[PDB]
């Protein structure tokens, strides 16, 4: 790699986020704040997304 | 040497629970 290469022959730097949605438990989250349990009500939830 | 393995060398096949049901 030279600084005189044309567009697509400069380098570029690459990277792949490989996701895993496993049924596993999650141990990578977005920054969601997380809240107290309700139970015996109909509520919405979110557990882990 | 050799023998006949009988019913065995199933795993969990996924990571989900399941009870009463027969799964494909």
């Amino acid at each position: 790699f030279q600084p005189t290469y044309g567009v697509g022959y400069q380098p570029y730097r690459v990277v792949v986020l490989s996701f895993e949605l496993l049924h596993a438990p999650a141990t990578v989250c977005g920054p969601k704040k997380s809240t107290n349990l309700v139970k015996n009500k109909c509520v919405n939830f979110n557990f882990n997304g | 040497a050799y023998t006949n393995s009988f019913t065995r060398g199933v795993y969990y096949p996924d990571k989900v629970f399941r009870s009463s049901v027969l799964h494909s």
